[PDB]
């Protein structure tokens, strides 16, 4: 009714019981995976109590499982232990300032008024050298915009665990962790090295 | 999709600067002689059409609009009248932003930013530019001006061997351009966190009207600079029960006997300081002439005496109350250190300007502990502050003044530490007396061994050393005392006749004591003491609350100059 | 275009046919001084081709950038057929374009007069000369074994390029010495004349650029009237010759005011509004101010026609105030808290020579005790003869320093101590305290009378929120410090007694 779309998980429920023991060790290994899968059966329980619903059809919601044990920071932290979940305690002591980071392309062209749009694919953007055949032919007249571009928000932090590990928060828990205070955190370790992080504390 | 809706929102927006005559055809008929285009339209007024739905389709995508918006304004100012540059400003914003609440999902919307600028850089002519080609005598002028700015994508004749490179001109084209640099603000500053600071910049005529060290807010657009999340702004403007209380305490008689200690709760004893302490904070008339210029208002207040006092509690309770309050430590300072610091050459750019403590909180109390272990460039720039209320800064051939009003707050020691009696305020003080000027009230401070009051301030001491007393309890809090303040800032009393006839007497009779004295006196007595009782007069009438000042009110101000 | 062609054989077939005085062509008198003295600079009035042709005013009004690339070109054609073998010293000989009607302000430069003739009034200051800067900038890389391309060069701001024709790298450009051309530099900061801004606001400031020799003409300090095109004002030509001004519906009742009832001390009532004072001050002040006559007898002897005073007293009294008074009242008036010497300067560590300052006006030093060895010496060197040398930066110049002086001082320990001479209370000396012919001091007043009115009249001036008014005579002083001529102690009361009869605008 808030409006609140976050759900904060203690996965130590999911360890206690009966029937989720399997859960708990499938998403220490692949979270990535289960976040995405978690997402679409959040909303999909979410509608089975329903049945509000012109919201609910396009909202998104997600998970974040902070209730993990302990780990010796980043020392443990060996090659077999990429992309999974670790948790870390200290002082953070620098924020950055926000950095954007592309959702979906723009492609303006010079020629025959037609735009683009095109999302991006884990890191890179196909750029088209065609123009969209239907219309006339070009080979390679096309510009990039970035001022009509989507743009998330990103921030690297430094963290104090001594070792000085460089954290990145993303959209929508930008702004809640700054320098002086102590910090448990919990994300996903990956690979220079860092930690995205799911839950801060 | 918005190819076909700006045309429709360029007919809505000149729909509505032709249906009205709010002001605006008036506003152009005014301009019209001046020819600056540097035009205002208050968001209010455009909120009432469409129902609102007019000014939140705008709202979001301003960016996207703007020129559809410029090309609305050119036509309305082509019908209704006959070298073209413009400017559209919004000003007047329901909603006050902060920089902590900036997030990317206003990234080209509007956007209202106040705070505190901290550094201001000089003009810079800004391009907007004819492109020659190495090849042969083609020209352009469609310029593009955010980036990209050096390769077009046509020529007039197209047999070329290279479409693709040309060469700028400086010749063929061209205005103000600044960056200043805005800071949040010290009231709405969270817990243990920093005070963040961005850079805005500002075009058009919005330029240098923004004095640095103010509170300000500013109306633009949020604009990307690669990346970093900087802003535009395109308006300037100089910002910065209740009433039961306060009728209530203006009713009664014995307001100021609990003002004067409560102005200072933690201090034992000491009233003297905390009457010019009081009476410090506000002051009086600074425009009472007939020629045209300003004179000193205000009142300076500086504490002597020996060490290890609670003259420094006073200094750390200021700071902690007043709002328009900026504290120094003296020594952590210079005459660029205190006034106008200035960067040099850094991150390749030009200098740049940032404010120092003077000039910040103006119509405040500037707080200066240690004033003798100062420079003489610093105290030299203190007294040309107060010679004159406006301040000059000459650097990189730009030349700048601006206006300042405060109030020194200065916190001084001996050469030696102790005070000795046997001798004169100017050669144990050890400054010059042009900065010894200027200077409405000095306070004394001795210590010895008297057990009867000593004996009380170690058991306040050892007192207030537990979890929040009730030792040093007011009888009322700071909850109507800050109103209070306000609303005798804002009374403007006038003096009377019979005063001024009680105070030529006055004068006389203070001015008597100097023949045969050496003997309860200390320092010379001019016009300058005498300003300074005639600013403690309207000071105790605003205290009092009274329009027209008595001489009973200024027989206490009388008393507490004799009393230093 | 070729309608410039047409242009050309117009004014070619004017320079022939200008006969206004006599019928004597004063063109063919003018190309042979050019001719004759090397020079490159030719004179053009504005009126005469304006009374010839008012589409070549137009055209020079409205697109003076391409109406000069007609006239270096038929003039070169006229010094050619005028003289054999002239191009071999000099390629170009540009023109001055001088009388230009509308003389524009500091202030009234807007966007509207971009691209066009202007002339402007000012005074000169950050002198900077004979240095080429650049105009086509070029970059030597180091990660390729290329150039950039040729860049040009935009006058306000440097440009910053990360591209290069080989690659995309990191590395950093340099400026190249074997192909960057550089034009000639004259770097003048002008302002805004002082005796003529309106009361309240500010006066503007510019730059002004000095090319093909008229550099070292101008002089630091002075009024300077420069007419050139604006872009950053591109200066044609300059002026060292030269908006409340005397009418003629004021300069009779002026005459008809100094007629009647001894107007000497209503003006002295009149200096001084704020307070009662004394007529000791006001009246060396006004005769300071009023000034005197300068005499030469046959080229030399010349006399200083400034008039020097010296405020002495307690620091409780008002000194200040009154010259804070006569910086708005009097004209080109200046208050220092006028030295020529080499000095360094912030951006890219630039090293110049800055001279001295008003000459025709009243400079006014407050606290006289209280300086160093270079501003005594320059003050004396001013108080001693008319004029301070500059001999340092490659420059040598010795500029006019007729300036008045109305110095301003305390004794050492406030106190005047009158039972001492005035030598052994100040800290100067006898030769620098000779130059200042009137030494005014006030004392201490312990008696009922000035009790009575010193307090009562700043209580007024408090409590409150027959002269000869301000206006009329501030109009009075540049009306009779500029028109009439009446003809060291006995030269002191000699300026003064003709001070007083200027001031009394008498014959003599």
């Amino acid at each position: 009714e808030l409006g609140t779309s976050n759900l904060n998980l203690d996965a130590r429920n999911l360890l206690a019981y009966k029937q989720t023991e399997d859960l708990y060790h499938q998403l220490l290994n692949y979270p990535q995976e289960v976040i995405s899968i978690m997402d679409q059966t959040i909303k999909d329980c979410m509608v089975s109590l329903i049945v509000d619903l012109d919201e609910i059809e396009t909202k998104f919601y997600k998970v974040r499982p902070y209730n993990v044990g302990s780990c010796k920071g980043m020392r443990e932290l060996n090659p077999n232990d990429i992309d999974k979940l670790i948790n870390l305690k200290g002082l953070v002591l620098r924020s950055t300032p926000v950095i954007p980071d592309m959702k979906v392309a723009f492609f303006k062209c010079n020629v025959c008024d037609h735009t683009m749009a095109v999302e991006i694919d884990r890191g890179v953007i196909q750029e088209p050298a065609r123009c969209e055949r239907i219309d006339c032919n070009e080979p390679n007249s096309m510009s990039l915009i970035h001022n009509r571009c989507s743009f998330a928000d990103k921030q690297v932090i430094k963290l104090q665990e001594p070792h000085s590990i460089s954290l990145c928060v993303y959209d929508e828990l930008v702004d809640s962790c700054r320098a002086g205070d102590r910090i448990e955190v919990t994300g996903t370790f990956r690979s220079k090295t860092y930690v995205d992080v799911v839950h801060v504390k | 999709v918005d190819d076909v809706t700006g045309e429709k929102v360029r007919e809505a927006f000149e729909q509505f600067l032709e249906d009205f005559s709010k002001v605006y055809r008036a506003q152009i008929e005014f301009m019209k002689i001046y020819d600056l285009n540097t035009i205002y339209i208050d968001y209010q007024h455009l909120s009432m059409r469409e129902n609102g739905a007019l000014a939140m389709a705008i709202s979001e995508q301003y960016y996207r609009f703007l020129p559809f918006l410029q090309k609305g304004l050119r036509r309305v100012v082509r019908k209704y009248a006959p070298e073209r540059v413009f400017q559209i400003s919004f000003f007047n914003l329901p909603t006050v932003h902060r920089i902590r609440d900036i997030r990317s999902e206003k990234i080209g919307s509007l956007l209202s930013i106040s705070g505190t600028v901290t550094r201001t850089s000089e003009v810079r002519p800004e391009l907007y530019a004819s492109f020659t080609c190495d090849m042969c005598r083609a020209i352009v002028d469609n310029v593009e001006q955010s980036f990209k700015y050096t390769e077009p994508t046509f020529c007039p004749n197209p047999s070329c061997e290279n479409r693709a490179f040309w060469t700028l001109n400086v010749t063929r084209s061209f205005l103000d351009w600044q960056k200043v640099r805005i800071q949040e603000n010290a009231n709405e500053i969270p817990t243990g966190s920093m005070p963040r600071t961005l850079d805005v910049i500002l075009r058009g005529d919005s330029v240098e009207r923004a004095k640095p060290g103010d509170r300000c807010k500013f109306t633009g657009v949020e604009i990307v600079v690669p990346y970093k999340i900087s802003f535009l702004a395109c308006h300037v403007i100089s910002i910065g029960d209740e009433i039961n209380e306060l009728k209530e305490m203006v009713k009664d008689e014995h307001i100021y006997d609990k003002l004067v200690r409560s102005i200072a709760p933690a201090v034992f004893g000491h009233e003297a300081v905390k009457k010019g302490i009081l009476l410090q904070m506000l002051g009086g008339v600074h425009k009472s002439t007939v020629e045209g210029i300003k004179l000193r208002g205000d009142i300076n207040i500086c504490v002597v005496g020996d060490p290890s006092t609670s003259k420094s509690q006073f200094l750390k309770y200021v700071v902690g109350f007043a709002p328009r309050s900026v504290y120094t430590s003296g020594k952590a300072s210079s005459a660029a250190g205190l006034t106008a610091a200035v960067v040099r050459d850094e991150e390749g750019g030009d200098y740049t300007i940032e404010a120092g403590a003077l000039m910040l909180a103006d119509n405040g109390i500037c707080c200066i502990d240690e004033f003798d272990k100062m420079d003489i460039s610093d105290q030299v720039a203190i007294h040309e502050a107060m010679e004159q209320q406006t301040i000059s800064i000459a650097k990189a051939g730009i030349h700048a003044t601006l206006n300042a009003r405060t109030s020194i707050l200065a916190a001084a020691n001996p050469v030696g530490g102790r005070y000795n009696r046997k001798l004169s305020l100017r050669g144990n003080l050890n400054m010059t007396a042009p900065i010894m000027s200027r200077f409405d009230l000095f306070f004394v401070i001795l210590d010895d061994c008297n057990e009867k009051i000593d004996t009380e301030l170690a058991s306040h001491i050892v007192d207030l050393h537990m979890k929040r007393d009730e030792a040093i309890e007011p009888p009322f809090s700071a909850e109507q005392l800050r109103r209070y303040i306000k609303y005798a800032r804002t009374f403007k009393p006038i003096l009377t006749k019979e005063a001024r006839s009680y105070l030529v007497e006055k004068y006389k009779e203070l001015r008597k004591d100097d023949a045969q004295g050496f003997s309860r006196s200390s320092y010379r007595i001019t016009v300058r003491q005498l300003e300074s009782m005639i600013r403690l007069s309207e000071a105790i009438a605003r205290a009092n609350c009274v329009d027209e000042i008595t001489p009973s009110f200024i027989a206490e101000a009388y008393d507490l100059l004799r009393q230093s | 275009p070729n309608v410039s062609r047409t242009i050309a054989r117009e004014l070619k077939s004017f320079l022939l046919e200008y006969t206004d005085e006599t019928g004597r062509s004063v063109y063919g008198a003018r190309i042979r001084t050019l001719g004759e003295m090397n020079s490159e600079s030719l004179e053009v009035n504005y009126r005469h081709l304006a009374e010839s042709k008012a589409i070549l005013a137009l055209f020079l009004a409205k697109c003076p950038e391409e109406m000069l690339k007609i006239f270096d070109l038929v003039a070169m054609e006229a010094t050619e057929l005028h003289y054999p073998d002239y191009a071999r010293i000099h390629s170009e000989i540009h023109v001055r374009i001088s009388d230009f009607p509308t003389i524009y302000s500091l202030r009234e430069l807007r966007e509207s007069n971009l691209s066009s003739l202007v002339r402007v009034t000012g005074v000169v200051t950050r002198r900077t000369g004979v240095f080429p800067q650049l105009k086509y900038v070029k970059f030597n890389c180091l990660k390729c074994g290329s150039i950039l391309g040729p860049f040009f060069q935009d006058s306000n701001e440097e440009i910053r390029i990360s591209f290069c024709t080989n690659c995309k790298s990191k590395g950093p450009f340099r400026v190249n010495g074997e192909k960057t051309v550089y034009r000639n530099y004259q770097r003048v900061t002008l302002q805004e004349a002082p005796g003529t801004v309106p009361p309240g606001r500010l006066p503007r400031h510019r730059e002004v650029i000095l090319l093909a020799d008229l550099v070292d003409v101008s002089k630091p300090g002075e009024e300077v009237e420069v007419t050139g095109i604006y872009k950053i004002i591109e200066a044609n030509s300059i002026k060292r010759r030269e908006v409340f001004s005397w009418t003629e519906e004021e300069e009779r009742e002026f005459r008809k005011i100094s007629r009647d009832r001894g107007i000497i001390d209503k003006i002295i009532s009149s200096m001084a509004p704020s307070i009662y004072g004394h007529r000791d001050i006001k009246t060396a002040v006004a005769c300071s101010l009023f000034g005197g006559v300068p005499k030469n007898v046959n080229g030399k002897h010349s006399i200083r026609g400034d008039i020097n005073v010296l405020l002495l007293g307690d620091p409780g009294t008002a000194k200040s105030q009154i010259l804070k008074y006569v910086e708005k009242t009097a004209h080109r008036a200046v208050f220092a808290t006028l030295t020529a010497s080499v000095r360094k300067d912030p951006i890219t560590k630039e090293w110049t020579l800055e001279g001295g300052a008003a000459d025709k006006g009243v400079c006014l030093i407050d606290e006289f005790d209280k300086m160093n060895d270079q501003d005594r010496t320059s003050i004396h060197e001013a108080m001693e003869q008319q004029s301070i040398s500059i001999s340092k930066a490659g420059i040598v110049t010795t500029l006019q320093a007729r300036c008045s002086i109305i110095a301003a001082a305390n004794p050492n320990g406030g106190r005047y101590n009158s039972t001492l001479p005035l030598a052994q209370n100040v800290s100067l000396t006898e030769p620098i305290l000779s130059r200042f012919d009137i030494l005014c001091v006030v004392r201490d007043l312990v008696d009922e009378e000035a009790d009575e009115r010193l307090a009562t009249f700043v209580v007024d001036s408090h409590v409150r929120s027959s002269p000869i008014p301000q206006e009329l005579l501030m109009k009075y002083i540049h009306y009779a410090r500029t028109k009439i001529y009446p003809k060291r102690h006995l030269e002191s009361i000699l300026r003064i007694a003709e001070s007083f009869a200027k001031m009394r605008l008498s014959e003599f």
